[PDB]
């Protein structure tokens, strides 16, 4: 009826996650404790000020240890070192690997040996041994003795996948191309510094970087038949959340721009209800902060040039949106723990 | 890879290391 | 042997135009008067000091009715309306406009009525009675006769027709579609404000702004075998000035990516020499400021997916890029005046 | 009583303004109408998504000409000549003069003689006869009869006074001068554009600009004893929303650190209750986005640079809280009609 | 003479400064080694490619360890550790310490054991033993064996200073504060992220973050008669480079506005020639970028309350700036080595 | 176009009006 | 500092080259 | 305000959870 869970790097997806789940209604999860590179004290201030949540209501109190949040005692540890964490003894079944730094099924299983039943990483599994997982892509192919190790993919690939899907199953994808103009992150640098990718090397805010991306292909995870079919780069620019992919595929059954989103739109109120949005709306970034679907699609953007070639645009909120599919994932384990 | 394959192998979430796929 | 030249609206493309003609080794074309919604110690000032720019480096002075720069002195004119404008009286040959309001042959002609020869349209001509050019597309198609009101297109189909140029008389482009990452511009508010257009009316330096172009057809009015070809949008970003054009188009003719870029390097060299630059290094957009060609294609970026499907970045300068251009046609006509 | 109040200018204070008053517990006003520079397809789309505030939770609908919002509908009025407005006709007993234009005594009398009652100018009145008031520091003083024309000055000034007013009746200002690093509006260019003021005319998101302020003398409106003693600058910065303003009084009475903030602190919760908010946590602007107080004392920075030169420091959100202070000020007004 | 130096720490201050140099008349320095940490390509790249400086003009290649610039080749050492440099078996008589890490005299001193002869710290020194020297300051105070670390102070001192000077020699100062408008540098997080410093763990580039500084304290020391005099804050702001700084100085012989700008004006043209720069323009912090004085005085900002309580207002590229009384403070050294 | 039309006819030039083919 | 914005903007006091708010 | 970044700067002072400029 309930699985107990550990946050693993208590950065934005880890806090967006935190806050994601104390905001539902019902869950079959725990929150107990939380390790990060900073004290009870450093954690219990960000999760409360947010520059783009917004302020956290609750109430929320911390010491020495540990922080509060209405009733719910989480453990604060800090130890860079997996193998270190008393997973063990704090009797711990699933942890939130969002560190960044644990994407392997190797260095994620370090939660595995400390003591914790199973290990849910929040970005795309690196190396051979991880399960990936896109909600309403393949989450219903979920066992829970496949893998100790999963993943929630990127959050490009939570926003691509979905649409991908019903572009298949609609119009059969023979392949096609993705751009998707993103938020800058973490991993870039405020002004030029020393970095392993050049182009990340370069001042975040007030710069076009352009990066290279596995989401395109990663989707290939979720939906097999698009293996090798996509592809894509990434532009991250100046916005510090929400970002909108760009997805243009060659369908095998000519169609028309209103088709196109009258399938979107079906599957909104249908199949992918709560996963994709459908809005026709002339709206702009910054009116999706917060948004929980995963993929929103921009209607009046849609584009069919010559009856089978297609553009779509889907809007996201790498953060929050991503984060509610994280808690979705958990949620599923959690319902299903053997 | 000559400095950093080396250097982000032991601080891999060092500000010259970090890669989020985004 | 030289052309007198008056410009109308000395806003970024009037006062960058101006910049990059002074900075020429020689010219056919001698710029000597401007009309703008100012008074000359205000077109002085920010001729001089730029936020993108830099400041100018030159002898700027100015006074009640004109401003001077490295000897030259330029009429200061305040009329909104250019009927009014006296341009048969000042004996000019050749009026650049650049305000933004004048892009129908219609409004372009008040210029001729006031006494003005030429008119050329810092933008797509609106309705019929324009011809326009794109230097290193069909700047060779150039009679003077032909259009007493001529059009230098958008900076976008000024970085995108020349790519396509040379993607199509290599690969022959079946067709294809365009997303244009674009800097926000002076026709977007800086925050939420009222507009015509519901996206252009919010805050421009926090959102990611999607507008409709015509810059993707417009190419075929350069590149007639293009027409009804390719298509586009634009997603305009917080950054101030450069852009960058992401073309997915459908070959005709299957290839490779290195083949790709071996066509386009071998362009910036000959064909579209000062036109295209082949760029192969790990940049970002404000490495392009200043960059005087059109397009930048960003090498490392071309995808081929399936030997039929390719996909082109290209950075360009939308105000310095197309500014150059525009001081080039402006001397093709110089060099041509009937 | 229940008045009838007009909107001119349904801007950035405009609809924060509405806002504001439709999340009220009790009304003593009611809007009936809004004048702005659009149709009502666009003043419903703008009041509703807000790049600062967020979407508005509520019911929104309109139609050829006024917009309902939960159940309320109110007229929309396009003119931009107030004299011609149907205040008479209408029965409208005040008008929220909030356009940023009509803010001189005798531009803002137009309203009356187009029908209005009384005129509440969202802004800093220029010339004689007007009547300004600062909620929390002289609004007692308030009587229907003394002005037909009253103004709540500036977001400034309503930071300034109630901080400038416990520092002087606890330790007497002798001289004093002040600086707001404000974030930019809507009178400044999105880039190097023609502007009356050159400093206001540059690139407002990539620029520190720095402007004259009428606000600090403008406090001597509200508190005479100190008029001709206050004095200052504004630096524009690259932030939205929300501002912060740095105060540097020299008293009489010598003291220390602590006192200063315990007075300001006492204040926060006697006397200015609701008006001055103190804050010892270290938190930045973003922190104060929906901020109802007007001055936002941040303790931990005040300073006294040996016992008689007080320096404090204060965050305002200069378009949520200054709103709440003119629904406030509407409030007396109509608490107190005739 | 040619002293041999090498630069520990290529970021900020430590490209910007080489680039001053490159480009200086005639030279008593020569940068022979850098230890940073990231590859020679990488130290290459970001020296000639700059978001704020734009591209380097100069013959830049590099090796599998160093880099080498129109002919000059200087080592690239890459050692986390100082103790652990080459200093001794490379003959280096000066260090350039701008790693923003060993800052204590403790620390410096590190370079020292490791065979250096003197270290120069860019930047405030913490701890005992420092020699702190302001150009057109105190530098005349200078004596090659008077300390084995020295440090050239922060860029905020380095543009109070110079302004507290005149002001104090002219009217002497009593007492005062300042608050210094700052661009965000990379000490802070670009999005909400753990830090030992809560102000500085916020996203940077949308926030006004304010943060305790020793700018102010720190000018005692090299203006002994200020000592326990001055005392401010810092808001760093969304802009990545040139700030601003507020001074507030009591004054002891009253004066007028002109008064203070005639002196100040006196001095930018006699004794603080090269030091500090008169501004009469109505300009923008992008303007100075590049400006090589330490204090860019704005007059028509001055302010006098009362004739004894005077306002200023300065400019200052605090990375460009900064770096040329760096190369200047080396200058001397090499000047007066032994 | 019920107010921008009419609007926008007479000041092409106003803040709500400009409209740049990017 | 009026050979021109005077009268423009006294004729167009909502044009962008002369609004100013006191902030 | 050390009950773990005292340490840990100690022993990573270049970590982006240290670094402290005066500006
Ligand atoms: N838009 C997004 O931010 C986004 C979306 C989807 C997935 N992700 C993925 O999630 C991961 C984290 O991203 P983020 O945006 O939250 O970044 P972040 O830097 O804010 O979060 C990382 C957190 O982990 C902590 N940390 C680092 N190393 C640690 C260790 N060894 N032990 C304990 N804690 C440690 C950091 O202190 C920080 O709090 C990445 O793999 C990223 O690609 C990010
Ligand atoms: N990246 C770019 O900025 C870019 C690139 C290519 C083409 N363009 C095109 O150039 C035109 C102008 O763009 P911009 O960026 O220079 O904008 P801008 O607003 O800076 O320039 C317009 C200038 O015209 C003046 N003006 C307006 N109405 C006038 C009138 N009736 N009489 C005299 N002067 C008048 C304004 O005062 C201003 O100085 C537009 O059509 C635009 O689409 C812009
Ligand atoms: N931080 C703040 O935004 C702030 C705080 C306090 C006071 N103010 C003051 O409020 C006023 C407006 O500022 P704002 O921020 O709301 O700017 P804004 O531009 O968003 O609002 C002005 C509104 O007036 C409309 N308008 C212009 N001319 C008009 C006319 N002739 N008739 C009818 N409507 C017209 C515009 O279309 C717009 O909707 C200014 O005087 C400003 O100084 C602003
Ligand atoms: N406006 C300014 O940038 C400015 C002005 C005056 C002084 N400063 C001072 O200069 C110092 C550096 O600031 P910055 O702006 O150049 O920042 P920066 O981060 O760009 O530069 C620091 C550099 O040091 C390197 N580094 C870190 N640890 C190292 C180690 N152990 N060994 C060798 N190299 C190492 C980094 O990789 C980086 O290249 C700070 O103390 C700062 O206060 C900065
Ligand atoms: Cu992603
Ligand atoms: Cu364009
Ligand atoms: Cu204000
Ligand atoms: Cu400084």
């Amino acid at each position: 009826m309930t699985i107990r869970v550990a946050i693993n790097g208590f950065g934005r997806i880890g806090r967006n996650f935190l806050r994601c789940w104390f905001g539902r209604q019902n869950t079959d999860l725990e929150v107990v404790a939380i390790n990060n590179t900073s004290d009870a004290r450093t954690a219990a201030h960000l999760l409360e000020y947010d520059s783009v949540l917004g302020r956290f209501n609750a109430d929320i109190s911390y010491d020495e240890n540990s922080i509060t949040v209405n009733g719910k005692t989480m453990k604060i540890v800090c130890d860079r070192n997996p193998l270190n964490l008393p997973w063990k003894e704090w009797d711990i079944d699933l942890v939130i690997e969002s560190t960044g730094v644990f994407v392997t099924a190797e260095g994620a299983s370090k939660h595995i040996q400390a003591g914790a039943k199973k290990v849910l990483i929040t970005a795309p599994g690196k190396g051979e041994g991880v399960g990936t997982y896109v909600i309403g892509v393949n989450d219903s192919e979920y066992r829970h003795e496949d893998f100790a190790v999963i993943s929630n993919a990127s959050c490009t690939t939570n926003c691509l996948a979905p649409v991908a899907k019903v572009l298949h199953d609609n119009f059969g994808i023979i392949k096609g191309t993705m751009t998707t103009t993103h938020s800058y992150t973490l991993d870039q640098r405020i002004l030029d510094a020393s970095h392993r990718d050049l182009r990340r090397a370069r001042a975040a805010a007030v710069n076009i970087v352009p990066t290279t991306t596995g989401a395109a292909k990663a989707v290939a995870l979720v939906i097999p038949e698009l293996k090798g079919k996509l592809n894509g780069i990434a532009l991250r620019v100046p916005t510090p959340n929400v970002s909108v992919v760009d997805l243009v595929v060659q369908v095998e059954k000519p169609t028309i721009t209103e088709q196109v989103n009258e399938v979107l739109q079906k599957a909104s109120q249908t199949t992918m209800k709560g996963i994709i949005k459908y809005s026709d709306l002339p709206l702009v970034s910054s009116d999706f902060r917060g948004t929980d679907e995963s993929s929103i699609v921009d209607s009046s953007l849609t584009l069919v040039m010559d009856g089978d070639l297609v553009k779509v645009i889907a809007w996201y909120d790498n953060e929050w949106g991503y984060s509610q599919r994280v808690v979705d994932l958990a949620e599923l384990a959690a319902r299903k723990w053997a | 890879e000559p400095f950093f394959g080396d250097y982000c192998s032991e601080n891999p979430d060092a500000a010259e290391c970090l890669i989020y796929d985004d």
